[PDB]
Protein backbone atom coordinates (compact mmCIF):
# COMPACT_ATOMS: atom_id res chain seq x y z
CA UNK A 1 0.00 0.00 0.00
CA UNK A 2 3.27 2.24 -0.27
CA UNK A 3 3.90 2.67 -4.13
CA UNK A 4 4.63 5.59 -5.82
CA UNK A 5 3.76 5.05 -9.73
CA UNK A 6 3.83 1.22 -8.64
CA UNK A 7 7.13 0.71 -6.97
CA UNK A 8 7.80 -0.18 -3.86
CA UNK A 9 11.08 1.91 -2.02
CA UNK A 10 14.26 0.59 -0.33
CA UNK A 11 15.80 2.93 2.16
CA UNK A 12 17.73 2.91 5.44
CA UNK A 13 20.36 1.02 4.80
CA UNK B 1 9.70 28.94 -50.11
CA UNK B 2 13.00 27.69 -47.73
CA UNK B 3 15.86 25.79 -50.31
CA UNK B 4 15.92 22.25 -49.24
CA UNK B 5 18.74 21.17 -47.32
CA UNK B 6 21.05 17.47 -46.65
CA UNK B 7 23.13 16.39 -44.12
CA UNK B 8 26.82 16.34 -45.09
CA UNK B 9 27.39 13.18 -43.73
CA UNK B 10 25.44 9.83 -42.99
CA UNK B 11 23.13 11.24 -45.34
CA UNK B 12 21.28 7.96 -46.65
CA UNK B 13 22.00 5.42 -43.38
CA UNK B 14 18.45 4.94 -42.50
CA UNK B 15 17.27 4.42 -46.42
CA UNK B 16 20.01 1.44 -45.79
CA UNK B 17 18.25 0.04 -42.89
CA UNK B 18 14.97 -1.72 -42.56
CA UNK B 19 11.71 -0.53 -41.25
CA UNK B 20 12.09 -2.24 -38.06
CA UNK B 21 15.33 -0.24 -37.26
CA UNK B 22 13.66 3.72 -37.97
CA UNK B 23 9.68 3.30 -37.42
CA UNK B 24 9.38 3.22 -33.76
CA UNK B 25 5.45 3.87 -33.85
CA UNK B 26 5.37 0.19 -35.19
CA UNK B 27 7.88 -1.11 -32.52
CA UNK B 28 6.67 -3.50 -30.09
CA UNK B 29 7.80 -2.67 -26.76
CA UNK B 30 9.35 -5.27 -24.54
CA UNK B 31 7.84 -5.19 -20.74
CA UNK B 32 9.97 -6.01 -18.09
CA UNK B 33 8.41 -7.18 -14.26
CA UNK B 34 8.09 -3.57 -12.46
CA UNK B 35 8.74 -5.11 -9.01
CA UNK B 36 12.40 -6.57 -9.63
CA UNK B 37 12.97 -2.58 -9.11
CA UNK B 38 12.67 -0.43 -6.08
CA UNK B 39 12.96 3.66 -5.63
CA UNK B 40 16.03 4.76 -3.35
CA UNK B 41 15.94 8.49 -3.46
CA UNK B 42 14.67 11.27 -5.81
CA UNK B 43 17.14 12.60 -8.15
CA UNK B 44 15.29 15.22 -10.38
CA UNK B 45 12.07 16.05 -12.10
CA UNK B 46 12.08 17.32 -15.82
CA UNK B 47 9.92 19.10 -17.81
CA UNK B 48 8.14 15.43 -18.96
CA UNK B 49 9.30 12.51 -16.41
CA UNK B 50 10.55 12.66 -12.86
CA UNK B 51 14.07 10.43 -12.37
CA UNK B 52 15.07 8.13 -9.79
CA UNK B 53 17.94 6.49 -7.92
CA UNK B 54 16.55 2.76 -7.79
CA UNK B 55 17.52 -0.85 -7.05
CA UNK B 56 17.24 -4.56 -9.14
CA UNK B 57 16.53 -6.43 -5.88
CA UNK B 58 16.62 -9.89 -8.19
CA UNK B 59 20.46 -9.10 -8.45
CA UNK B 60 21.08 -5.47 -5.68
CA UNK B 61 22.21 -3.80 -8.66
CA UNK B 62 21.74 -0.39 -8.58
CA UNK B 63 19.99 1.60 -10.81
CA UNK B 64 18.69 4.86 -12.38
CA UNK B 65 14.53 4.51 -13.15
CA UNK B 66 12.91 7.22 -15.23
CA UNK B 67 9.12 7.75 -14.49
CA UNK B 68 7.52 9.13 -17.59
CA UNK B 69 4.31 11.19 -17.08
CA UNK B 70 1.68 11.61 -20.23
CA UNK B 71 3.58 14.45 -23.09
CA UNK B 72 6.64 12.27 -22.29
CA UNK B 73 5.33 8.73 -23.05
CA UNK B 74 3.38 9.20 -26.03
CA UNK B 75 6.46 9.79 -27.36
CA UNK B 76 8.02 6.31 -24.97
CA UNK B 77 8.21 4.38 -28.34
CA UNK B 78 10.59 6.90 -30.09
CA UNK B 79 13.01 7.55 -26.93
CA UNK B 80 13.03 3.24 -26.65
CA UNK B 81 13.54 2.37 -30.33
CA UNK B 82 16.58 5.24 -30.30
CA UNK B 83 17.99 3.76 -26.99
CA UNK B 84 18.08 -0.02 -27.71
CA UNK B 85 19.20 0.95 -31.55
CA UNK B 86 22.34 3.10 -29.75
CA UNK B 87 22.69 0.20 -26.73
CA UNK B 88 26.14 -0.67 -26.58
CA UNK B 89 27.83 2.47 -28.59
CA UNK B 90 30.99 4.76 -27.28
CA UNK B 91 29.47 6.58 -24.26
CA UNK B 92 25.90 6.23 -24.86
CA UNK B 93 23.38 5.64 -21.72
CA UNK B 94 22.78 1.62 -21.69
CA UNK B 95 18.94 1.16 -20.90
CA UNK B 96 18.44 -1.78 -19.18
CA UNK B 97 14.51 -2.73 -18.50
CA UNK B 98 11.69 -0.77 -19.54
CA UNK B 99 8.73 -1.46 -17.04
CA UNK B 100 4.71 -0.17 -16.57
CA UNK B 101 3.07 0.15 -13.47
CA UNK B 102 -0.41 -2.07 -14.04
CA UNK B 103 -2.71 0.09 -11.94
CA UNK B 104 -1.78 4.04 -13.15
CA UNK B 105 -0.81 2.76 -16.70
CA UNK B 106 2.58 5.04 -16.45
CA UNK B 107 5.54 3.83 -18.19
CA UNK B 108 9.44 3.91 -16.79
CA UNK B 109 12.35 3.30 -18.06
CA UNK B 110 15.28 1.91 -16.11
CA UNK B 111 18.65 2.63 -17.30
CA UNK B 112 22.60 1.56 -16.16
CA UNK B 113 23.70 3.17 -13.12
CA UNK B 114 25.46 6.12 -13.59
CA UNK B 115 26.88 8.42 -10.62
CA UNK B 116 24.17 11.32 -9.83
CA UNK B 117 26.53 14.54 -10.94
CA UNK B 118 26.25 16.41 -14.44
CA UNK B 119 28.75 17.96 -17.02
CA UNK B 120 27.12 21.75 -15.25
CA UNK B 121 28.39 21.03 -11.85
CA UNK B 122 32.14 20.63 -12.86
CA UNK B 123 32.41 22.02 -16.59
CA UNK B 124 33.53 25.28 -14.89
CA UNK B 125 36.42 24.38 -13.16
CA UNK B 126 38.14 21.43 -15.05
CA UNK B 127 41.64 22.19 -16.65
CA UNK B 128 42.31 22.83 -20.11
CA UNK B 129 43.11 18.96 -20.61
CA UNK B 130 39.87 17.59 -19.09
CA UNK B 131 37.91 20.18 -21.26
CA UNK B 132 39.82 18.69 -24.50
CA UNK B 133 39.26 15.00 -22.64
CA UNK B 134 35.46 15.48 -21.55
CA UNK B 135 34.46 17.30 -25.54
CA UNK B 136 36.58 14.23 -27.45
CA UNK B 137 34.02 11.90 -25.17
CA UNK B 138 30.91 13.47 -26.22
CA UNK B 139 32.23 13.52 -29.69
CA UNK B 140 32.56 10.14 -29.86
CA UNK B 141 29.04 9.91 -28.91
CA UNK B 142 28.01 12.41 -31.33
CA UNK B 143 29.66 10.65 -34.29
CA UNK B 144 28.29 7.19 -33.50
CA UNK B 145 24.91 8.76 -33.07
CA UNK B 146 24.91 10.28 -35.93
CA UNK B 147 26.63 7.65 -38.04
CA UNK B 148 23.56 5.37 -36.74
CA UNK B 149 21.19 7.87 -38.29
CA UNK B 150 19.84 9.77 -35.54
CA UNK B 151 19.84 13.44 -34.28
CA UNK B 152 20.06 13.87 -29.95
CA UNK B 153 18.43 17.05 -30.56
CA UNK B 154 19.40 18.34 -26.61
CA UNK B 155 22.97 18.54 -26.25
CA UNK B 156 23.78 20.64 -22.77
CA UNK B 157 25.75 20.04 -19.33
CA UNK B 158 22.46 18.47 -17.90
CA UNK B 159 22.46 15.89 -20.54
CA UNK B 160 25.58 14.85 -20.41
CA UNK B 161 26.64 12.22 -16.56
CA UNK B 162 30.16 12.06 -15.79
CA UNK B 163 31.96 9.92 -12.95
CA UNK B 164 34.83 12.39 -12.72
CA UNK B 165 36.58 10.44 -10.62
CA UNK B 166 36.54 7.33 -13.19
CA UNK B 167 36.78 9.79 -16.27
CA UNK B 168 33.66 8.13 -17.55
CA UNK B 169 31.05 10.14 -18.94
CA UNK B 170 27.52 9.12 -21.11
CA UNK B 171 25.08 11.05 -23.14
CA UNK B 172 21.49 11.00 -21.86
CA UNK B 173 18.24 11.99 -22.00
CA UNK B 174 17.51 10.72 -25.35
CA UNK B 175 13.07 12.04 -25.22
CA UNK B 176 14.06 14.71 -27.81
CA UNK B 177 16.06 12.23 -30.14
CA UNK B 178 14.77 11.63 -33.85
CA UNK B 179 15.99 9.87 -37.01
CA UNK B 180 17.41 11.83 -39.63
CA UNK B 181 15.79 11.03 -43.51
CA UNK B 182 16.75 13.32 -46.38
CA UNK B 183 14.58 16.25 -47.11
CA UNK B 184 12.41 15.99 -44.07
CA UNK B 185 11.20 18.91 -42.51
CA UNK B 186 11.19 18.46 -38.48
CA UNK B 187 9.44 20.44 -35.52
CA UNK B 188 11.91 22.96 -34.12
CA UNK B 189 11.03 23.36 -30.99
CA UNK B 190 13.76 21.30 -29.92
CA UNK B 191 17.11 21.98 -27.72
CA UNK B 192 17.17 24.58 -24.71
CA UNK B 193 17.02 28.04 -25.05
CA UNK B 194 21.00 28.92 -24.88
CA UNK B 195 21.86 25.61 -26.71
CA UNK B 196 19.34 26.21 -30.15
CA UNK B 197 21.55 26.42 -33.48
CA UNK B 198 20.20 29.42 -35.82
CA UNK B 199 18.60 27.20 -37.49
CA UNK B 200 15.69 26.35 -35.12
CA UNK B 201 15.36 30.43 -33.92
CA UNK B 202 14.67 30.84 -37.70
CA UNK B 203 12.33 27.96 -38.11
CA UNK B 204 14.23 26.42 -40.63
CA UNK B 205 12.78 22.91 -40.10
CA UNK B 206 15.29 20.82 -42.84
CA UNK B 207 18.00 20.55 -40.51
CA UNK B 208 19.97 17.67 -39.41
CA UNK B 209 23.04 16.43 -37.46
CA UNK B 210 24.88 19.55 -37.70
CA UNK B 211 22.53 21.12 -35.16
CA UNK B 212 24.39 19.27 -32.13
CA UNK B 213 27.39 20.26 -33.07
CA UNK B 214 25.92 24.09 -32.35
CA UNK B 215 25.05 23.04 -28.62
CA UNK B 216 28.30 21.37 -28.69
CA UNK B 217 30.36 24.60 -29.48
CA UNK B 218 27.53 26.66 -27.31
CA UNK B 219 28.91 24.02 -24.46
CA UNK B 220 32.82 24.52 -25.65
CA UNK B 221 32.18 28.61 -25.66
CA UNK B 222 30.94 28.53 -21.94
CA UNK B 223 33.75 25.83 -20.56
CA UNK B 224 36.66 27.68 -22.20
CA UNK B 225 35.47 31.43 -21.15
CA UNK B 226 33.86 30.61 -18.12
CA UNK B 227 30.52 32.50 -19.21
CA UNK B 228 27.37 30.22 -18.30
CA UNK B 229 25.54 30.44 -20.60
CA UNK B 230 27.91 32.09 -23.43
CA UNK B 231 24.59 33.26 -25.29
CA UNK B 232 21.92 34.62 -22.67
CA UNK B 233 19.12 34.99 -24.35
CA UNK B 234 16.05 36.20 -22.91
CA UNK B 235 13.39 33.92 -25.49
CA UNK B 236 13.95 32.42 -28.68
CA UNK B 237 14.05 36.05 -30.48
CA UNK B 238 16.60 37.79 -27.98
CA UNK B 239 18.65 34.30 -28.16
CA UNK B 240 18.97 35.22 -31.94
CA UNK B 241 19.75 38.38 -31.27
CA UNK B 242 22.56 37.26 -28.48
CA UNK B 243 24.27 35.17 -31.25
CA UNK B 244 24.33 38.23 -34.12
CA UNK B 245 26.15 40.38 -31.47
CA UNK B 246 29.39 37.89 -31.39
CA UNK B 247 28.68 36.23 -34.90
CA UNK B 248 28.04 39.43 -37.12
CA UNK B 249 24.63 40.45 -38.33
CA UNK B 250 26.30 40.15 -42.29
CA UNK B 251 26.81 36.16 -41.77
CA UNK B 252 23.52 35.80 -41.10
CA UNK B 253 21.78 37.87 -44.06
CA UNK B 254 23.84 35.60 -45.94
CA UNK B 255 22.49 32.63 -44.43
CA UNK B 256 18.73 33.40 -44.74
CA UNK B 257 19.51 34.33 -48.33
CA UNK B 258 21.19 31.09 -48.94
CA UNK B 259 18.53 29.24 -47.77
CA UNK B 260 15.76 31.54 -48.26
CA UNK B 261 14.66 31.69 -44.99
CA UNK B 262 11.44 33.93 -44.10
CA UNK B 263 12.76 35.89 -41.10
CA UNK B 264 9.99 36.90 -38.51
CA UNK B 265 10.06 40.68 -38.95
CA UNK B 266 9.85 40.80 -35.18
CA UNK B 267 13.29 40.11 -35.68
CA UNK B 268 13.48 43.79 -37.39
CA UNK B 269 13.61 45.99 -34.56
CA UNK B 270 15.47 43.72 -32.04
CA UNK B 271 18.34 42.73 -34.18
CA UNK B 272 20.07 45.38 -35.37
CA UNK B 273 23.16 45.76 -37.05
CA UNK B 274 26.71 43.85 -35.62
CA UNK B 275 30.79 43.53 -36.57
CA UNK B 276 31.76 39.72 -36.19
CA UNK B 277 33.64 40.18 -32.54
CA UNK B 278 37.19 37.53 -32.68
CA UNK B 279 37.04 35.25 -30.08
CA UNK B 280 40.08 36.58 -28.61
CA UNK B 281 37.55 39.09 -27.40
CA UNK B 282 36.30 36.59 -24.38
CA UNK B 283 39.96 35.79 -23.10
CA UNK B 284 40.21 37.56 -19.97
CA UNK B 285 42.86 37.16 -16.63
CA UNK B 286 40.48 34.23 -15.31
CA UNK B 287 39.80 32.29 -18.48
CA UNK B 288 43.43 32.36 -20.08
CA UNK B 289 44.59 29.48 -18.79
CA UNK B 290 41.74 27.28 -20.79
CA UNK B 291 42.41 29.32 -24.19
CA UNK B 292 44.91 28.04 -26.78
CA UNK B 293 45.10 29.47 -30.66
CA UNK B 294 43.93 25.41 -31.25
CA UNK B 295 40.79 25.94 -28.96
CA UNK B 296 39.73 29.32 -31.04
CA UNK B 297 40.32 27.70 -34.40
CA UNK B 298 38.24 25.03 -32.88
CA UNK B 299 35.39 27.00 -31.81
CA UNK B 300 35.06 29.14 -34.74
CA UNK B 301 34.96 26.43 -37.02
CA UNK B 302 31.72 24.99 -34.70
CA UNK B 303 29.74 28.04 -34.25
CA UNK B 304 28.66 29.20 -37.54
CA UNK B 305 25.17 30.32 -38.88
CA UNK B 306 25.89 28.20 -41.83
CA UNK B 307 24.83 24.31 -40.52
CA UNK B 308 26.26 22.94 -43.79
CA UNK B 309 29.51 24.59 -42.68
CA UNK B 310 29.95 23.25 -39.59
CA UNK B 311 32.34 20.40 -38.38
CA UNK B 312 30.83 17.24 -38.17
CA UNK B 313 31.61 15.02 -35.36
CA UNK B 314 34.58 12.96 -37.26
CA UNK B 315 35.92 16.35 -38.37
CA UNK B 316 35.63 17.86 -34.60
CA UNK B 317 37.53 14.52 -33.53
CA UNK B 318 40.42 15.20 -35.80
CA UNK B 319 40.59 18.30 -34.90
CA UNK B 320 44.61 19.53 -33.32
CA UNK B 321 42.54 20.90 -30.15
CA UNK B 322 42.40 16.66 -29.30
CA UNK B 323 46.07 16.25 -30.08
CA UNK B 324 46.93 15.87 -26.35
CA UNK B 325 43.90 13.69 -25.49
CA UNK B 326 44.81 10.08 -24.87
CA UNK B 327 43.17 7.57 -27.82
C1 LIG C 1 3.86 2.42 1.03
N1 LIG C 1 4.76 3.56 0.88
C2 LIG C 1 6.09 3.59 0.98
C3 LIG C 1 6.43 4.90 0.84
C4 LIG C 1 7.76 5.52 0.91
C5 LIG C 1 7.96 6.83 0.51
C6 LIG C 1 9.23 7.40 0.59
C7 LIG C 1 9.43 8.81 0.22
O1 LIG C 1 10.63 9.21 0.36
O2 LIG C 1 8.53 9.52 -0.16
C8 LIG C 1 10.30 6.64 1.06
C9 LIG C 1 10.10 5.32 1.46
C10 LIG C 1 11.19 4.52 2.03
C11 LIG C 1 12.51 4.80 2.18
N2 LIG C 1 13.02 3.75 2.82
C12 LIG C 1 14.37 3.55 3.31
N3 LIG C 1 12.07 2.83 3.06
N4 LIG C 1 10.95 3.30 2.59
C13 LIG C 1 8.83 4.77 1.38
N5 LIG C 1 5.29 5.61 0.64
N6 LIG C 1 4.27 4.79 0.67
Amino acid sequence: GGRLYGFKWHGGG
Amino acid sequence: GPVPSRARVYTDVNTHRPSEYWDYESHVVEWGNQDDYQLVRKLGRGKYSEVFEAINITNNEKVVVKILKPVKKKKIKREIKILENLRGGPNIITLADIVKDPVSRTPALVFEHVNNTDFKQLYQTLTDYDIRFYMYEILKALDYCHSMGIMHRDVKPHNVMIDHEHRKLRLIDWGLAEFYHPGQEYNVRVASRYFKGPELLVDYQMYDYSLDMWSLGCMLASMIFRKEPFFHGHDNYDQLVRIAKVLGTEDLYDYIDKYNIELDPRFNDILGRHSRKRWERFVHSENQHLVSPEALDFLDKLLRYDHQSRLTAREAMEHPYFYTVVK
